[PDB]
């Protein structure tokens, strides 16, 4: 929340462009929390599909002719839609062990 | 699902280099030589390999419409310095599914032009140059 | 017995690889290249070779409909490990007597292409590769 | 006596490989490569050679008909053990001076051909070989 | 931008040799060739390259207006005395953003044609060089 | 002053060999290839070259009308002594400015072609040589 | 059982010296040398031998990254005192089965490289070592 | 950490002699060889070293630009006065971080070229040199 | 100040040998190898040295044109009369600045070769020997 407030309301255009560089620094960010062993070294950032679809198709646009990735960088005003996928690890508390004699 | 419309082709192209968009750009072309030993093992005809390492190489070929190249590397050369850049290509076919790119880093390049004209020919200029890393960016 | 239309045609082959048919592929080739070193033996003038052991050498190319071979090697060729492959050829031609099947196995590719598009120019991807062995199913 | 109907033509020739006349042949071609060393002799300024061996090469070319080619050697070969041929060479012109038939003995192959296929192409199977002895039948 | 008309055309461009323009000039080249060396550094497999210097190459096409390469360096060299010359290349497109001049120095030429002639063919002159320093001027 | 007349045509020219016109002449080349050697001078990155000789070379083309060729060194050839030539070629185009004249001397052959010809081809003799002087008699 | 990817290679190791990881290392080596007199004995015609002593030789080669091995070893050998070191190894191939760690104690270098260069050519330095005693973590 | 920029490279060296700068080096070599002796401790198998002195030994190789070496020593080598000379080398390549600078002093040199020379081979000294003593100016 | 031009080149070096100049030369060498003993000074580990005296050494190779070492040294070796001789060596390089002439005295030849040739092989003569004084005349 911190890091989108600072650099990214208001001060950049919502093109595609701009979209994936704010998902490249979201990225980064991911990665450099990835080195102090919080979460999983897996993470994906991409634009949410489902909800992009959604809005466009309130606004009235006709998606039926409208190729799946052209749906990822039509217009959507101001709003953002990203979507992520992080594994956060725990602590060490159930241990199971079987010594075959 | 196979079909002729779903090749991609290479008008629909583009690339960064260094973040600044090249217009200018005929072909791009990036590619890792594995480096591989034969070993022979007892017992067995047919000859196995072990694989040690790789070798990136590529080359970018673009209308000379302006002196580009000149401004990155030509005043560094001379003093002893070699810069390294990072170039993105994306290829985005209307047909195909969806759009595939790359971006890859640490390109050093192999040559400088410093002119090539001839009387009836228009002008074009192509620099080849060698990579170590890579990316994968929404690749299909 | 022979006849022109008995001539197998290559629009009527067919390609697994690991398990999954591939559709958009241009040719597929394979070889084994034998090994033997001369030998000269007194009293006899025409020289005598002795074999050896055999290479396998082949290549693969298709057209750029997806970037399949990106998700098979990308990510493991970097960590220094080196995946092999089992590739499946089918030639099945009506007017030929029958088909023949081949398996190749052990499959190790000689290099990726991360990228490669020119304008005007539709795109494709060569790949080669070495093996080790094979089976015959269903020969003629 | 010369005249241009008695020049030999390649469509009458035929092929027996290992006593079974193959009818699928496009070429077929031997060859000895004799081995000579040169001689300075004092005195002289003409240069002269000594006579020392011969290496015996040729090759088979066949429209891909049928898997003939793998038959003979594809499972000989992996176990190490080679095999060792007889070809026989016809030529019958009807507009010649009758027809030379050659026996070619020792003949070794130089590699097998699993498959090989492009889409849009017809088939063909090259073979190279090299022997060490020969007769002559009926030369004219 | 990017347009077609952008693109600079060979017709336009001019080459002074020595302090004198060359009126008949076909073609102009210079290039600089980088020398790299291949490090393998341990704990990667992408292997890494060290710049260590270039070379300079280029050469000059002139249609057989005049003797004119004769007077500059004949004599010289058969006494033991090398010259080295100056030449300041122009390309100036009136479509094109403006011209762009560079001054290579130091020139030292490869060979000498003292005749080359054939019945029916234009005389054509084609002569290599090498260099070390240059300038920019007025890049675009 | 540059226009398209003044370029000299090869159709002009002429060849005296040892005092004697040649008029079935094709064409006439002589070059003069320097010998350089690498330098790397401390603190400067651009190569330099040292300057240390030259090698001449060219060769006669000329129509098969008689045997010139043996005459002059087919017997002394094979008795052990060499003899050595001068050779002048003039280019005089009416449209040029003038005419240029250049001796060359010292031409030593390097091959004799006794005999070669083909059906339906007309015949030609080609012979390279090697020079070690030359002068200057009214250059342009 | 034996495949050719089990072949350990070089580009996985790494080195430690005193502690402080050597990143800059080309290449390392350990060996040990046995002492055997020979014996000979009455009645039995094979000559036996007796088993005395070993060496201990081996030998760092490294890139000219820094001036490591000055501040090591350079003040001291003027004084008088000889510096003892401990290495270590470790080869981690990550096709192979287990990596082999290896101490090598008690060692003293025989030779100190002040300065040595040459133009055109990158800087590598290389020392040889004996040592006394080893010891094994975790061989396979 | 380690990159491939990062080794040193010859080129960029300099050396200064008696206080002269020498423009005209090719390589430079300064080494320290121990003496070491072989100790055989009584209850252990490993041979132990004893450490005892050192000998400096090292190369100069320049390029025959004009006679320094004759006018260093030529007349005091035949009196019977054994000069001594103190050299400083100089290695800052603009990559690397930081330059190291040794001085070697009480140098001796072991030879004087009076002349050598060959046809068409271009002209360099070397003279090899013990020395005593060393000192560090800026190590890195 | 430091220019690729300005090394010299063997090309233009000339020798006289007894007063008479030696056209016919290949190469020549004149050398003085210095002999030093070691010394250790207790209470410092350096090792120093001691200078004594001087050996000179050098060899000149020339081409077969005639026979001019067997008269100048075969009668008078058999009898028992070993002669002395004088060379000058010239080299005067156009582009380097200066000509450096050196004179060789009291010279004594280590070996006489009467006959040596092969066939297809030109011959050369080569003969070392042994000077004791030298002289400076115009040093650069």
């Amino acid at each position: 929340r911190k890091v989108i407030i600072d650099d990214y309301i208001g001060k950049v255009t919502n093109s595609y462009d701009n979209k994936c560089l704010l998902i490249v620094a979201i990225k980064s960010y991911l990665e450099e929390l990835e080195k102090s062993a919080l979460i999983e070294s897996d993470s994906t950032v991409e634009i949410d599909f489902e909800a992009q679809k959604s809005y466009l198709k309130s606004k009235g646009v006709d998606l039926s002719y409208m190729t799946l990735q052209e749906i990822k960088e039509a217009n959507t005003g101001s709003k953002v839609f990203l979507k992520a996928k992080i594994k956060v690890l725990d602590a060490m508390e159930d241990i199971d062990l079987s010594i075959e004699i | 699902n196979m079909e002729a419309r779903n090749v991609m082709s290479g008008t629909w192209g583009e690339l960064w280099l260094d973040g600044n968009k090249v217009a200018e750009v005929k072909k791009f072309q990036a590619k890792m030589e594995f480096t591989k030993e034969d070993i022979i093992i007892a017992g067995q005809m047919g000859t196995d390999t072990k694989y040690m390492g790789y070798k990136g190489k590529g080359s970018i070929t673009l209308y000379h419409v302006s002196s580009r190249m000149h401004k990155l590397i030509g005043e560094k050369i001379k003093r002893g310095s070699e810069p390294r850049f990072v170039a993105i290509s994306k290829l985005n076919d209307p047909d195909s599914y969806g759009a595939e790119r790359i971006a890859v880093k640490n390109i050093a390049f192999d040559d400088l032009t410093l002119a090539d004209w001839e009387v009836g020919v228009k002008g074009e200029i192509e620099a080849p140059f060698t990579f170590t890393e890579y990316d994968f960016l929404d690749i299909i």
